[PDB]
DNA sequence: GCCCTTTTATAGGCCGCCATGCCGGGCGCCCGGCCG
DNA sequence: CGGCCGGGCGCCCGGCATGGCGGCCTATAAAAGGGC
DNA sequence: GCCCTTTTATAGGCCGCCATGCCGGGCGCCCGGCCG
DNA sequence: CGGCCGGGCGCCCGGCATGGCGGCCTATAAAAGGGC
């Protein structure tokens, strides 16, 4: 079992339930900007606890960058009321985690040919193209990539357990291959 | 002594290609006959250009670089002289003779690899330019390898017998009367590789020496070498002869009257000097062995410091003595060094624990150090930091344990002469003349395991014998061996021989049977833990009130 | 004093873990292996350190006995053939078993040794003076080498900096030295802030400035709670420091009064000689000490920057790096005398052509004075300047 | 296919048809030695070709240490004169080798635990009894026996091509295995 | 088991050694005090 | 403040004789022929 | 395709640069000679 | 034998403009939600 895998990022939505006038959310907020050209949303910030916001004119929001549940759902709290103080009925409502990111190092390296030999079906290696083995896992429906310097991240969770059980999954084959 | 400690491919390949090289050198060499140092300067500029440099004290402090290319390009320009000096022409002879000179500083450089070169160059000059090389070699080397301080003069000038053994053979037969002498001083030596190649060079040439007497001068020999030879051969006459010379004494006015057994002693001790050999003046208290020590000292200060004034070499410094005693008798030691040789100086290294710093750099800079066993011993660690000419013990037996801490401490003292005073050398084991000698000459007994099984053993298991030659013989043997090994190294005196006033001594025996209650006591401890309880409850219950009553 | 407790409560999950990883060398591998049932008896099931664990519970103990003595009778056990099919897997499962016991180990030296240091810092703080203190300071020492958590090695840096006063007025000073003299040696264990002197005994004339992932943290770790401890001392004893305490006067100063007046031992160059690293270590601690002693020792490191400037004009190279930080940190904190040291006694060399050394250390010392001072050089850039510009098209490249 | 092995030991039988008295053979020639204790058979031995004859009293002589064939063929023909010239009338008859002895120095260590554990069936390693791993081949009857260092000896051939095929066989093996 | 030859080579057991003691008995050192 | 203080304890002494590491030394392995 | 966040990290192609020339024209050096 | 000898050839000059290594630089990979 051993070491724990250390959360990097959480992606939330949150539906506001009510239209949106981006440009004037733009040109009343200092930590806005609106781009609408290159996206359609404004990309709101604030640094407690670190976190973007992309709001979008539909009501819906999506608050990523944070390491924690707590921290996101704080997070999405604080740019509900900021977009109620600059004058929109927007309210909290729909919040549902939709991804977790984990990351651990195993402080051995890893024969990655090998894995991928061996783990063929559930494993893709393009060395000239990534320098990263890629696993894909059915039962809790994580996706790990694994490295030769004994770092692996996992993407895809959307409970902390999830990254959790894949990392118990996946430790042993990578104690066996060195 | 560094000749004493995919890379098996590339071994194959270095070794071929200097094959080859040497052969080209050495038809080379062969073609051009007289002329090729004339012919071929690139050669001599490879083969001199770093022995020029680095001369007249000379030192690059690039030299000791690991990075910098001359360290290596000096031992590559050094090798070519052994490489081709054989094969050239007598007509070049002049030349490695006159850069003879510069080898031999090579062979006391500071430097361990220029000692190592030089040693092997030497070797090879004297064994093809025989006569001039062994003329500088018994001229200029060999008169270096007594000097105490200078370790590095000692670790070349024996490396370069053991090459010149090596490489000679046979050859060397003429010239083993003058190599005898200083392999036979340096098996006793304080380093422990100086030893262990003296100990080789001692294998093999005291075969040779029964030899020495007759083998015929060789033709050449300059007038220099052939009094060399008579001078070796009046020196060695003494030691391979029972006949003896009168004692070495300094006829100071001042000096006091030595009596006959302290003649004696004092000739022991100068014999013992002479060939540098270590012994143990284990005479019997009360015969002033104070007086034999001062005296040899101080006749060897005296020496040292006169043929100072007779030459220039570093032979002698006027090195230090020391001496270790109990706390009791440094009073004595000091009140007849004072009274029998004034000219002496004095130290005291006895002060409290801070107190010593006061004379912490005094130790080399006074004639003779007086010291305790513990107050060495707790500061061994800086004690051991300087070089002695003589090192006295003055209780021997305190050190005869070789795992007590104080022998530890007193066999890290780097001394050119050594000498232990005592009266019971041996008390309950012969591992106590074992520990003893190993601070004398270390080596000579062997090591622990082997002295345990040429002696030890059997003489434990002789303990309990009834003339039977399983065991009998075996011990008898032993102190036997035991007895022939140490001979020269023990001078023992009785107190009987020399006193003239001294009543005899007589000893009897009181037998006595033990009391009815002790008896019943012992025979009831019969069925009762440790093994020594027992034995301390027999000396007990053992405790004769009458016996003491009617003797009283 | 008693010895610790064999096991503790909060390391039960390193214990099931060693379990876990033992029950899967004892059963798959010789499920794989072909050895009948009976091999050995089961694991206890309750490992030890839990509530209402028998005293037969499992434990390291047992890890070790399993994966010496029983792998090898089983290995013994196993049928010919058969074995050289299975070993290498039972291989790799006794080394991932041996990582798993050394990780458990570890935890339990951790946890011992952070218990230890705590009552070791209680016992001085009562005033507690021990006749025969051999257990007590080796804790403290243990929690100044190897505390990852910063708040409990600043604690034990204050018990070493009340330890020594209280020793000092107690008159007895042998631990007292000894522990100074420990301390100072933590001080210089880190790279970045005095290299190893076997590595770069080779290199001559080049610029240091310009040029086992585990033990990088080790070393910094340590050398922070040594400095920690050597300021808090200093604060400690105030003006007489220099009076009280002279073991750290000697490590710092017997180099530097050595190789004076151009000496210089020839094993001094030589990368076996302990003394090539005894010299960069005993010159960091005027870096590390000096900005936290009391002025009243400002006169001692003054007396001494004759001995730097002239470390910096050595044609040693760790000398001059060494003397250009201890230069800069002087001229820190000493302002006005060390200013007019180096104005009057290293600006003037700058412009000598043979004397590489000179110029090289003379720019180095520049370079560090600067990256130390920052805002405060604005009233010496008119005499750093004109050396700079002069130096900037000089015939060497560093 | 790569380096050749070469040969070390030839075993060679040669009948000489007469019945011989040993100690008349000891007691005249110097290079015999006789210990009927010990073994039933004279010790003889020439040093061109460097050869040992174990002659025994019903005639039978084993002829070893001969780096050739026609070195044993003629050394057994110079024992065969040997005997005839201290009075027997021995015939050289009967010649037949029976052993011949190789070994070869592959470049590269190997490693014998794989080796042994993929070709369990034709091999045997007890590392605490002996280090070198023993095979035995079926096709040629020759048995090898491997060593981590790098180096074969091959024993029970009664021709060189015996010793070439199973040289020839073994290699890729070894080169499998580092 | 017994022997001859040959190239390869290293790790278990067997016979030893070797430091273990532990009660009084003493010496010497430094490490704490104080005395007029 | 200088100087003698007691004071503790580490070091060494010595016995017998037991148990735990030792280094070193065959034996290990392969083919085969012969005779005992 | 387009964008936000996060830890991991390295090797193919794309746009450049960069030494390639090779005929006469000259200078300077050392490398072979000989001259009275 | 000393001193001036010719004598060769390596070095540098200069043009345009083509082909073969470059370093460096996104793009590569993973999840996901939203809207365009």
């Amino acid at each position: 079992s051993g070491i724990t895998p250390t959360l990097q990022n959480i992606v939330a939505t949150v539906n506001l339930d009510c239209r949106l006038d981006l440009k004037t959310i733009a040109l009343h907020a200092r930590n806005a900007e609106y781009n609408p050209k290159r996206f359609a949303a404004v990309i709101m910030r604030i640094r407690e606890p670190k976190t973007t916001a992309l709001i979008f004119a539909s009501g819906k929001m999506v608050v990523t960058g944070a390491k924690s549940e707590d921290d996101s759902k704080l997070a999405s709290r604080k740019y509900a009321r900021i977009i109620q103080k600059l004058g929109f009925n927007a309210k909290f409502t729909d919040f549902k985690i939709q991804n977790i990111v984990g990351s651990c190092d195993i402080k051995f390296p890893i024969r990655l040919e090998g894995l991928a030999s061996k783990h063929h079906n559930f494993s893709s290696y393009e060395p000239e193209l990534f320098p990263g083995l890629i696993y894909r896992m059915i039962k809790p429906k994580i996706v790990l990539l694994i490295f030769v310097s004994g770092k692996i991240v996992l993407t895809g969770a959307k409970v902390r357990e999830e990254i959790y059980q894949a990392f118990e999954m996946i430790y042993p084959v990578l104690q066996d291959f060195r | 002594i560094l000749s004493m400690q995919k890379y098996a491919r590339e071994a194959k390949a270095a070794r071929i290609t200097r094959r080859g090289a040497k052969e080209a050198l050495e038809i080379l060499s062969k073609n051009f006959g007289a002329e090729l140092l004339e012919r071929v300067p690139t050669l001599r500029t490879f083969m001199e250009e770093p022995l020029v440099r680095a001369f007249s004290g000379d030192l690059p402090p690039e030299a000791r670089d690991p990075e910098n290319a001359f360290g290596q390009e000096i031992v590559d320009a050094m090798s070519v002289i052994r490489t081709m000096t054989p094969t050239l022409h007598p007509a070049l002879h002049p030349f490695v003779m006159q850069q003879v000179p510069l080898v031999i500083k090579a062979l006391r450089s500071d430097l361990s690899v220029f000692r190592y070169m030089a040693a092997k160059c030497m070797a090879t000059i004297c064994s093809v330019i025989t006569v001039d090389g062994m003329t500088a070699l018994v001229e200029k080397v060999l008169p270096s390898i007594n000097n105490p301080l200078d370790l590095s003069f000692r670790q070349g000038a024996i490396e370069v017998i053991y090459h010149l053994i090596a490489v000679m053979g046979d050859a060397i037969l003429p010239y083993v009367i003058f190599l005898i002498v200083p392999v036979l001083g340096r098996m006793s030596d304080s380093d422990n590789q100086i030893r262990l190649i003296a100990t080789t060079s001692f294998a093999t040439l005291v075969k040779l020496v029964p030899l020495e007497a007759g083998i015929p001068d060789p033709p050449g020999l300059s007038e220099e070498l052939l009094k060399g030879r008579d001078r070796e051969r009046t020196f060695i006459a003494q030691l391979l002869d029972p006949k003896k010379i009168e004692p070495f004494k300094i006829p100071v006015a001042i000096k006091a009257e030595l009596r006959s057994y302290q003649q004696e002693g004092v000739n022991w001790l100068a014999f013992l000097n002479k060939y540098h050999l270590h012994g143990i003046l284990c005479d019997d208290m009360g015969l002033g062995k104070t007086l034999q020590t001062i005296c040899i000292v101080a006749s060897d200060h005296h020496q040292r410091a006169e043929e100072f004034a007779r030459t220039g070499a570093p032979e002698v410094r006027k090195l230090p003595s020391l001496i270790i005693c109990p706390p009791t008798l440094s009073g004595h030691w000091q009140q007849e060094i004072k009274t029998y040789a004034p000219f002496l100086t004095v130290t005291a290294y006895v002060g409290s624990p801070a107190e010593r710093r006061a004379m912490k750099d005094s130790l080399d800079k006074t004639d003779i150090v007086i010291t305790s066993y513990d107050v060495c011993r707790n500061d061994i660690d800086v004690i051991e930091k300087y070089n002695w000419n003589y090192c006295v013990l003055d209780e021997g037996h305190l050190i005869k344990n070789p795992k007590a801490k104080i022998t530890l401490a007193v066999k890290r003292l780097t001394s050119n002469h050594r000498l232990i005073l005592t009266g019971t050398p041996i008390q309950n084991n012969v591992l106590e003349l074992w520990s003893l000698f190993d601070f004398l000459m270390p080596g000579f007994l062997g090591a622990e395991k082997v002295f345990l099984d040429r002696f030890a053993k059997p003489i434990a298991n002789s303990r309990y014998s009834k003339a039977s030659s399983k065991e009998q013989e075996a011990g008898a043997l032993a102190i036997e061996a035991l007895h022939k090994q140490v001979l020269p190294f023990l001078l023992r005196r009785l107190k009987e021989e020399v006193l003239n006033d001294l009543p005899p001594k007589i000893l009897q025996n009181y037998y006595c049977d033990l009391s009815d209650l002790q008896r019943k006591l012992f025979e009831d401890f019969t069925k009762r833990q440790h093994i020594f309880q027992a034995l301390q409850y027999m000396r007990k219950l053992c405790n004769k009130l009458g016996a003491l009553r009617d003797l009283l | 004093d008693l010895e610790r407790p064999s096991h503790y409560r909060d390391l039960v999950t390193y214990v099931q873990r060693v379990r876990s990883a033992s029950q899967q060398l004892i059963n798959l591998f010789r499920d794989h292996g072909k050895v009948s049932q009976g091999k050995l008896p089961t694991l206890a099931v309750v490992v030890q350190g839990e509530p209402e664990a028998g005293p037969g519970a499992f434990s390291i103990a047992n890890a070790e006995k399993v994966v010496n003595e029983d792998f090898e009778r089983l290995k013994r056990l196993m049928a010919p053939g058969q074995r050289l099919i299975a070993l290498p897997q039972l291989n790799e499962a006794r080394e991932q078993t041996v990582e798993v016991i050394e990780e458990a180990k570890a935890a339990k030296e951790a946890r011992d040794a952070r218990i230890k240091a705590a009552a070791a810092c209680a016992l001085v703080a009562m005033k507690v003076l021990p006749k025969k203190p051999s257990p007590l300071i080796k804790a403290i020492m243990d929690s100044i080498k190897t505390e990852e958590n910063q708040e409990l090695q600043s604690r034990s840096a204050a018990t070493i900096a009340r330890l020594v006063q209280l020793f000092t007025e107690s008159g007895r000073r042998g631990p007292a030295e000894k522990v100074v003299a420990n301390l100072v040696k933590f001080s210089c264990v880190e790279v970045a802030e005095t290299p190893e002197f076997p590595i770069h005994a080779h290199k001559t004339n080049v610029i240091l400035s310009m040029q086992y992932a585990r033990e990088a943290k080790a070393a910094r770790i340590t050398r922070r709670g040594a400095k920690e401890a050597l300021e808090i001392l200093s604060k400690n004893f105030g003006a007489e420091l220099l009076e009280r305490v002279p073991t750290l006067r000697t490590f710092m100063e017997e180099p530097l009064v050595r190789a004076f007046s151009g000496d210089l031992p020839p094993e001094a160059r030589d990368p076996e000689n302990a003394f090539g690293q005894e010299i960069v270590d005993a010159m960091s601690v005027i870096r590390t000490m000096t900005p936290t002693l009391h002025p009243a020792l400002h006169p001692f490191v003054m007396q001494q920057v004759p001995l730097v400037i002239k470390a910096l004009r050595s044609d040693l190279s760790v000398f001059r790096y060494m003397a250009a930080k201890c230069m800069a940190t002087i001229c820190s904190v000493i302002t006005v005398d060390g200013m007019t040291a180096l104005v009057e006694k290293v600006l003037p060399s700058i412009n000598n052509p043979l004397d590489l050394s000179f110029r090289q250390g003379a720019i180095e010392v520049i370079y560090h004075l600067i990256a130390v001072m920052g805002d405060a050089i604005l009233p010496y850039v008119i005499f750093l300047i004109v050396p700079v510009l002069g130096r900037m098209s000089d015939s060497d490249n560093q």
